């Protein structure tokens, strides 16, 4: 029903990192 | 369902259809096949170099089509034959065009257009004539071939299971005839060897625009699911009349169109006045009639007052005389061919035209109105022949008794004088004598430069036109005595005449002027120039000032169609406005000297008088006067241009005498032979006896011209001057014979063209007749000609500068072309090219056209422009080197790179072009790409570009190449002139100082300036650019071995720049439920595309948000005479760079005025360049042209409003980070419209947690501080901003 | 300078943001 | 008189048919005929002109010569009209040209109810941008009480220990003393019986003279005590005038340490009495016909309405938004264009 | 949930009719 | 829940710009979902006295 | 035509940032070529003690510019003479600039300094400061020239 | 069934200006099937007392 | 001439009017010139020349 | 390096 | 610096007028 909330660089730097450890 | 498939399906069907057994594929970004050329190799050979096998390169290649070079394969371009696959429909149209072929017997060399004459096997000596007529008027240019488009009119046709005509007798002409001609590649105005008639490529062209028009009207009649067009009550089907349209015009296509091109427009014009209901949209604005603060209410149904005025004469005279048009028309085109057919739907539907109602409404009736008004786009730019004739002052109207001409010349001296006294006021004013060696580059953009001159560059003669290297070789002898006191009246000296087309009418003529006779022009009329382009005056009547009156530069100021016209839709909303538009013919012919031009010189006679004390190098102002217009100078002048040539026998040439043949020193065509004079070609001509062409060449048939001239330095403002004097004239006779009938509230002056805005007091035909009967009297006794059959009076509909409105709705008219050009271009930038295309069809779908096709057609331009225009650069292994090698084994072979279609929608900086699959208004970015493919809802769109990006090798760009090899040898004699003190004192020294002269401003440097300017005028003209094209395809194949497949996206910017990735910092939230009333807005004929975004965001009703920081540097930098054509605020800031912002004012207006800036406009920029680093933040917004098309003008975003409703951001922000955020705003915003997304409102989040904090603190501190640039420049930190960037966001 | 990213790399960890999506809404 | 100056005069017959000098109480006679009067004589005598605004740089050097502060009026001295807002300044300008017969209301759109800047704005410029005294009104008594509250909110909104404020016994609004000099603000509360918070406070708005066009409607209108008899030069008519409101108004505003809008309503003065030095040349000179009403009806509607007697016709009520009072306040009346039917009024009239 | 011009249309063919 | 009207803060908590207080720094963050949660347990216990 | 070292108005006019006002905004102006006539215009009339006197244009705009019309008010006192010997202006032009001298000194005042009225109402009809000073000597009468350099 | 003058809620002054009455949503709605049966309904008992 | 009399584009003087409505019924001036003397009146032609 | 405080180390060298 | 290059070329420009 929405596409919801963008997120930014930072967020997206932290979930990669997060995901590479 | 998705586009992307479709399209790519589409062009990749095209392409293996125009090149066969292709190994395109769709997975990869690029393609690459040779090509194999022979016509080098035998002129090799005729060297007596040795090659290997000769035509066996050639029956290999063709036949087993399986031979390799360095593993690329090579292909060969497919043959005419095979374009339609052989199919054959035997239409009658292919009838009706054999019909009207014509042989060579029947020339009329005179002739405006050329007619279908046949191509004999055998040569003729008018043939040559023929041919080179022919090479001349029937190019087409363009930027695609013509088979291109005409496979993917083939494919299209398969794909949505439609026949159009055109490609029905495409098919039968190729089915006997095989190829029309040939054009090459590489230039595209190579088109040689007619083979059966001479006027092919039109009927070509013609039949491409028709299939397009076809395939337009049927795919926007299915967007809005109607069975059939509507007119009234009935129904009506839009191909049937294109057909019935093309049939008839082909006999004789552009004499057809043009003379038939204006009862269609009348029609439309005319539709549904007269109906008892009328449905009207409401407007409200302002109490004058030109308020631009429209907005929109409802639709209402509303009775007709003036119903019962339609039984007048005036009207039934205005039918009449279109339906005897029409009828002529029909003949004509029936007595040319062999066929009896007619308009019988068109004359069906012109019997009612009055009583019809018209439903704004109903798309029915709309798309229909808007279709009538395009058909007319199948016969572009309208080439044609023009004739040299003289003033003929016989028919000239001499002043009686019972004209009204001294009346015209008194009242428009009084204007003259009246708006010279009013551009006074305004600080505008004439040049002074200190300025008369610096003004001479301010000639207005209508001029045009006599003498040619000749330049040296280092080696080379070549030759140029600009007014810069003119000036800047010969300026000191424009002023000088002997200049002056010459006459062009004689064969010693004369003057040429130029001709440029227009994209539909017949081909305008321009007249060059000497530089000597320009000057003095400029030298008084400057200053209204300068005045007349400001905009917002009073247009009443009543109203002193006549400022406001000229509409001349009053348009696109805004920048949109829509925006800036509102008052048309304003008026015709209204019931209370009767509009009025004259149309004169053959304006600029009836410009007497006994009208016109004695009181005007006589209203720059008595201007002057106040300034009668200054002198120029003992020259006067009255002699000044007499030295820009008088006898032999403008008026009574002698002209050159196109030859006059008649017709004979051949051995009538041979029985002359020597003294009949002696040939002279003008030029003639390559057919005819020449001749002595024009007395003894009058003796000679004769009718029937056809066999020769004779032209005569002792100069005796120059052009003797007593008229106004259209090349002048004020020529808009004398015309829109005259028609205020004429309508003066009208108003005072209307008032005088008929009182209190008819009231004035506005009048509307531009160009030629005339409006009204009146009041009518009375409903009796008696009274109307009467009225407009004295107007026709009136203009009829002023001299000039006005035609009722073109001339406009009605209540309801209102019509100016190509604009229709009816009834309170915008109804466009498209003509912008598609396939062919105006004049042959190069493409210098492919990339700001395709920008350009796809910005002007954003134009045209925004004028009605579909938004589907609009995609397909960039998706197929997208593709072939960068091909075949690369040269002397072979690819082995992956690898690009220069051109084999001297062996001289493979030298016949040249590679052509294909680029995939859906390069279309990758960003700019990685290497493609910014377009948007959702809609064309949005620019594809980075920011924006992540933002698309983090969209749940777009993935079946984004899902194949996903998948393309890092593929696209970087595009072919010439503009960027910038080095020093154009050394010129001719040298800037004027320069001690040109030169400001501030350049001139700095030259005079004994190279002391020159070694203290170390401050950065590049090539702007005293002992430099002078070369550097003469550099950048050579750069400016094309024929001196060519010679540095050559070094380019190194650098090309150094781009291309140095470019790696990889995406940066980087979000960040230069330190000193700043952009819309900004936004990207923080988290995005949309929260809230906005209002769901949908708005109003005038033009009903968009894609749902674009009207699902008109009518979620309304009409823009304010002004933009306040103008940049660069806007402002800009403004100021269009103030300075001499540097405003060769300073951008790209170039300050440049220099600012190096040179700093932490300096006093002085040390500024000193950088300014060595860099040839005067010291006002230096003072200026220095104050303003300190209060800005003082005060504010200063750095400079780099936006990628988003929210700058037409469609986005017209939208209620980027403006105050649009930030108060749409957006909530944290205080912390600056002005130009907030400017940043508010683009970006607009963008997702416009996005979320067009994709069917709930309204609601959007904030800028930032998180509690303190390592995101920290993140952005770091970036917002490295991105206002330019690391250890600060050394370079000292710029102190204790600017608020960066003073204050310490606690922002603790 | 500035951050680093890729799409090559957003590609992988594209499913996990639209787990963050649903977990918000 | 051209007709009557050739020089076959001397033995000419004239025959009319129509005279000069109607009577004006046969067409008041029809009965309840107030609005349509009104709707004629707006379309017969209204003229058109346009808007223009004063010279920015007086709000540059006295409303925001302080970067590093914002308040209410800086923030609202940055913003743009809209179409809507024009219109909605329109309507108060066609309502200030009539002085008892077309009067004004606030819309009840929540938002700009809402915002506190454009609420205080609102307060202080209507105080004196319109007129609700002795003698007839411009406003309703909601929005009279609407702009009370708001004057009330914004004058005490921000106060610290230099302004000393003493409040009153009944707790209505501006019931306080506030200054040094205890400066009583009771004055500005709205009284339609005596008009003390508005332009009518101690001053003549109308008056009467004998001969007159029309004889049943001779009065003479003057807001703000201006006899505009002479034509307008703006930059030289209002040198040197004031009245008592604007004075009164600038002690309150200089009393509560408001200095520097009290300083932009000093250097304002002059355009504010050109405003309405021509809307009285416009009302005294075009708005004269028989459709223009009586003076024994015109001295009742301020009675009628505060009575609340329905006896006669019911004054039409227009809608305004809060921002276009502010738009209005920077915005005066120029008639460029003079409606066509002057000339021919009164013989349509016979 | 995948676009579509369908629910667009819809709305067009809402307001046209509130048009008529 | 609804906010305020964001210029009510504008004119008397933010206004002087160049100092910086607790209300300032407050002033302008956006909660999380948990303080999200949290303000729903503060209204579920002012609905419900004792 | 000589101008003086910017750095005065650079230490005494703009000395702080965050206050503006008609000095500060005139201070940054530069003349255009047609306003250097308009000087030697009233060096001419200068040089001439009674035989030129001049007279301020007519033309609307600068008339309701504030800044430039006080400005002007404040420098005509200092730079004109209008004395008891020898007069250069039109006593037109002597009640303009006195107009204009009286509202620039009190286009804004606070209750630091207090004004107290006199009874005529003429402009300059006023006592302003802590030591009540006079401001009635600075009106003109050509009888004496008190207002100006005579 | 006869509606009332529509010139009784609205008033016209000039082109560009009206007066707006209390009930325009209820004024502009338009009525169904079943509220004018009950329309019907409530005719036919004011038509009939008791 | 009242028009002109009346229409001052320089600082207003002082002006008097009289108990009639004619024109040029007032004094003008600081030295209060009657003008009066200046409206026609055919008897003895005082506005004219002679 | 956040604070404006240590840049004015750097430029005294 | 540039103090005494403008010096220098602002004593040349005011020698050259």
């Amino acid at each position: 029903s929405d596409s919801g909330p963008l997120l930014s660089v930072f967020a997206l730097q932290e979930i990669m990192q997060k995901v590479r450890q | 369902v998705a586009i992307t498939v479709q399209g790519a399906q589409l062009i990749k069907r095209v392409v293996e259809r125009f090149y066969p057994g292709i190994a395109f594929n769709i997975n990869e970004g690029a393609c690459y096949i040779y090509k194999f050329s022979d016509h080098i190799r035998r002129i090799r050979m005729k060297h007596g170099t040795k090659y290997r096998r000769q035509a066996e390169e050639i029956i290999r290649n063709i036949s087993l089509r399986k031979e390799r070079l360095y593993g690329i394969p090579v292909l060969d371009e497919v043959e005419w034959k095979y374009v339609f696959d052989g199919q054959t429909f035997q239409s009658y149209a292919f009838e009706v065009y054999v019909n009207s072929i014509l042989p060579w017997s029947e020339l009329d060399p005179e002739e405006e257009f050329l007619r279908n004459y046949r191509v004999s096997r055998e040569m003729t000596e008018v043939e040559k004539f023929i041919e080179f007529r022919a090479k001349n008027e029937m190019q087409i240019y363009g930027d695609i071939p013509i088979k291109v488009w005409c496979c993917f009119i083939n494919e299209l046709s398969a794909e949505l299971k439609h026949v159009p005509l055109g490609m029905q007798v495409m098919a039968d002409f190729v089915n006997r005839f095989d190829s029309p001609f040939h054009q090459g590649n590489r230039d595209l105005s190579n088109l040689e060897d007619f083979q059966v008639a001479y006027t092919t490529p039109l009927l070509f062209e013609m039949c491409c625009m028709e299939s397009i028009l076809e395939f337009n009207i049927k795919m926007r009649m299915r967007e809005e699911e109607i069975s059939a067009l509507e007119f009234g009550d009935m129904k009506v089907d839009p191909v049937g009349l294109l057909r019935e349209f093309f049939i008839l015009c082909l006999p004789h296509p552009k004499k057809i169109n043009n003379v038939l091109r204006a009862p269609y427009s009348w029609f439309v014009k005319m539709w549904g006045v007269g109906a008892d209901p009328i449905v009207v949209l409401q407007s409200t604005a302002g109490d004058d009639r030109n308020s631009k603060d429209v907005f929109y209410d409802k639709f209402r149904t509303e009775p007709n007052r003036y119903k019962a005025l339609f039984r007048s004469s005036f009207y039934n005279e205005s039918r009449r005389m279109n339906e005897e048009k029409i009828l002529e028309a029909v003949k004509y085109s029936q007595k040319l061919g062999s066929h009896d057919r007619r308009l019988p739907l068109f004359e069906k539907m012109l019997k009612t035209v009055y009583t019809t109602p018209f439903y704004p409404h109903k798309s029915s009736n709309m798309i229909l109105a808007s279709f009538l008004l395009s058909i007319q786009t199948i016969t572009g730019y309208g080439r044609a022949w023009v004739k040299n004739v003289s003033t003929e002052f016989d028919k000239q109207l001499k002043p009686n008794p019972s004209n009204l001409v001294q009346d015209v010349s008194d009242l428009t001296r009084e204007f003259f004088k009246q708006a010279y006294v009013e551009a006074k006021e305004r600080r505008e004013e004439i040049v002074k004598p200190e300025d008369l060696y610096t003004s001479m580059l301010r000639l207005a953009r209508n001029t045009s430069s006599g003498f040619s001159t000749e330049i040296y560059v280092k080696l080379i003669k070549i030759n140029s036109r600009i007014k810069a290297l003119v000036i800047f070789t010969k300026g000191h002898t424009v002023f000088t005595d002997e200049e002056l006191h010459k006459k062009y009246n004689s064969v010693e000296l004369y003057q040429t005449k130029g001709s440029r087309d227009v994209p539909i009418k017949a081909t305008r003529t321009i007249y060059s002027i000497n530089l000597s006779v320009l000057v003095p022009q400029l030298i008084v009329t400057l200053p209204l120039n300068e005045y007349f382009s400001r905009v917002g005056g009073i247009t009443s009547p009543d109203y002193k000032k006549i400022g406001g009156k000229v509409i001349v530069g009053d348009l696109e100021a805004t920048g949109s169609r829509v925006m800036d016209a509102a008052d048309c839709f304003r008026n015709s909303a209204d019931r209370d406005i009767f509009t009025i538009a004259i149309d004169y013919s053959e304006y600029d012919t009836h410009l007497t000297r006994h009208n016109f031009r004695t009181g005007m010189l006589q209203g720059i006679r008595e201007a002057m008088a106040p300034y009668r004390d200054l002198r120029y190098e003992g020259y006067t102002l009255e002699q000044i006067i007499d030295f820009g217009y008088g006898e032999g100078r403008v008026a009574n002048t002698l002209w050159n241009g196109k030859r006059r040539l008649f017709k004979t026998t051949f051995d009538a040439y041979i029985r002359l005498d020597e003294s009949e043949r002696d040939k002279g020193s003008f030029k003639v065509p390559k057919g005819v032979l020449p001749v002595s004079s024009v007395d003894v070609a009058n003796r000679i001509a004769v009718d029937k006896g056809f066999d020769t062409l004779i032209a005569a060449t002792d100069g005796s048939d120059l052009a003797l011209i007593d008229t106004h001239l259209s090349g002048e330095n004020s020529t808009l403002i004398a015309n829109s001057m005259h028609n205020m004097a004429i309508g003066t004239l009208m108003q005072r006779e209307v008032g005088r014979e008929q009182p209190g009938v008819l009231t004035f509230l506005s009048e509307q002056y531009v160009g030629d063209d005339t409006l009204f805005y009146t009041k009518l007091h009375t409903t009796d035909t008696k009274v109307f007749d009467k009225v407009a009967a004295s107007i026709f009297d009136t203009v009829a006794k002023c001299g000039h000609e006005a035609s009722p059959s073109k001339t406009m009076m009605t209540p309801y509909s209102v019509e100016k500068t190509q604009t229709h409105a009816k009834q309170g709705c915008y109804v466009p008219q498209d003509r912008m072309m598609i396939i062919s050009s105006e004049r042959r271009k190069d493409i210098e930038d492919v990339q700001g090219y395709v920008r350009s295309q796809v910005q002007t069809m954003i134009t045209k779908v925004s004028r009605g056209f579909c938004h589907d096709l609009a995609q397909l057609i960039l998706m197929l331009k997208t593709t072939f422009i960068g091909a075949w225009k690369m040269k002397r650069t072979i690819k082995e292994d992956a690898m690009y080197r220069d051109r084999k090698f001297d062996s001289n084994d493979e030298d016949g072979f040249t590679l052509i790179q294909i680029r995939n279609p859906l390069a279309l929608y990758v960003p700019i900086g990685w290497n493609g072009y910014g377009a948007h699959p959702a809609a064309l208004n949005i620019v594809m970015t980075e920011e924006m790409y992540v933002d698309s493919i983090m969209i749940s809802k777009l993935d079946e769109i984004m899902a194949p570009i996903r998948r393309i990006v890092h593929d696209i090798p970087p595009c072919w760009n010439e503009t960027q190449g910038d080095k020093r090899g154009l050394i010129s040898a001719t040298k800037m004699s004027f320069f001690s002139k040109m030169a400001r003190p501030a350049v001139q004192a700095a030259l005079s020294d004994p190279q002391i100082i020159n070694l203290v002269e170390e401050l950065p401003l590049g090539e702007f440097s005293p002992g430099r300036i002078s070369r550097t300017m003469m550099h950048s005028a050579l750069l400016k003209e094309s024929s001196a650019r060519t010679l540095l094209s050559s070094g380019y395809e190194l650098e090309y194949q150094k781009a291309l071995n140095s470019w790696i497949t990889q995406v940066s996206m980087r979000l960040g910017e230069e330190s000193g720049v700043i952009s819309t990735s900004y936004a990207k910092l923080f988290d995005v939230y949309f929260e809230g439920e906005l209002d769901g009333a949908p708005h109003m807005f005038p033009d009903q004929n968009l894609s749902p595309q674009f009207y699902i975004q008109k009518m979620m965001i309304g009409p823009r009703v304010s002004s933009r948000v306040r103008n940049s920081y660069v806007d402002r540097i800009d403004v100021i930098l269009r103030k300075d005479v001499v540097m405003r054509g060769f300073i951008t605020a790209n170039t300050i800031l440049n220099v600012i760079e190096k040179l700093g912002t932490n300096h006093s004012v002085g040390d500024l207006v000193t950088v300014f005025t060595l860099m040839n800036i005067e010291t006002r406009v230096a003072e200026e920029l220095a104050e303003y360049m300190t209060s800005e680093k003082i005060r504010f933040d200063a750095l400079k917004l780099l936006k990628k042209g988003i929210a700058g098309d037409e469609f986005t003008m017209s939208l209620n975003v980027a403006t105050q409003d649009f930030i108060d409703t749409y957006l909530a951001y944290p205080y912390q922000l600056t002005k130009t980070e907030v400017d940043a955020i508010s683009l970006y705003c607009t963008q997702m915003i416009m996005l979320r419209a067009a994709l069917g997304l709930p309204k609601k409102k959007m904030k800028i989040v930032v998180t509690d947690d303190a390592k995101k904090r920290y993140k952005i603190r770091l970036q917002r501190f490295r991105t206002h501080v330019p690391k250890i640039k600060v050394l370079k420049k000292l710029i102190d930190p204790n600017r608020m901003t960066v003073r204050n960037l310490e606690n922002q966001f603790v | 300078s500035g951050p680093l990213l890729s799409v090559f790399a957003l590609q992988e960890i594209m499913q996990k943001v639209r787990q963050v999506q649903a977990d918000y809404m | 008189q051209e007709v009557l100056t050739d020089f076959r005069r001397q033995d000419t017959i004239w025959v009319l048919a129509l005279q000069l000098p109607v009577n004006p109480q046969v067409v008041w006679d029809v009965p309840r005929s107030s609005i349509a009067n009104l709707i004629m004589n707006i379309a017969t005598c209204l003229p058109t002109g346009e808007y223009i605004a004063p010279n920015p740089r007086i709000s540059s050097i006295t409303l925001t010569q302080r970067i590093t502060t914002t308040g209410p009026f800086a923030i609202l001295t940055g913003s743009t009209p809209t179409a809507q807002q024009l219109n909605d300044v329109r309507k108060i300008y066609l309502a200030l040209m009539f002085p008892g017969q077309i009067i004004l209301d606030l819309k009840i759109d929540p938002g700009e109810r809402m915002d506190p800047a454009v609420r205080m704005v609102a307060g202080v410029v209507g105080h004196l941008l319109f007129t609700a005294g002795g003698r007839f009104t411009n406003l309703t008594q909601n929005m009279a009480r609407q702009l009370d509250i708001a004057l009330n909110d914004y004058l005490l909104y921000m106060y610290n220990t230099r302004v000393q404020v003493n409040y009153g016994p009944t707790g209505e609004p501006l019931d306080f003393q506030i200054g040094r000099n205890q400066y009583d603000c009771n004055v500005f509360r709205a009284d339609f019986a005596t008009g003390t918070g508005y332009n009518g406070w101690a001053t003549i708005d109308v008056e009467y003279r004998e001969p007159a066009p029309y004889v049943h409607a001779q009065r003479y209108i003057r807001y703000c005590g201006i006899d505009s008899r002479e034509l307008i030069n703006p930059t030289t008519y209002g040198i040197g005038m004031t009245y008592h409101c604007y004075n009164e108004m600038l002690r309150m505003l200089v009393a509560a340490g408001k200095d520097s809008e009290a300083a932009y309503f000093r250097s304002m003065l002059p355009f504010h009495m050109v405003r309405f030095a021509r809307i009285n040349q416009i009302i005294n000179e075009d708005l004269h016909s028989v459709f223009s009403l009586p003076d024994d009806m015109f001295n009742a509607l301020l009675p009628d309405l505060i009575a609340g007697a329905h006896q006669n016709a019911d004054p039409v009520v227009l809608d305004v938004s809060w921002i276009s009072l502010w738009f209005a306040f920077n915005r005066s009346f120029e008639p460029t264009h003079r409606n066509e039917m002057l000339e021919v009024a009164p013989l349509i009239e016979s």
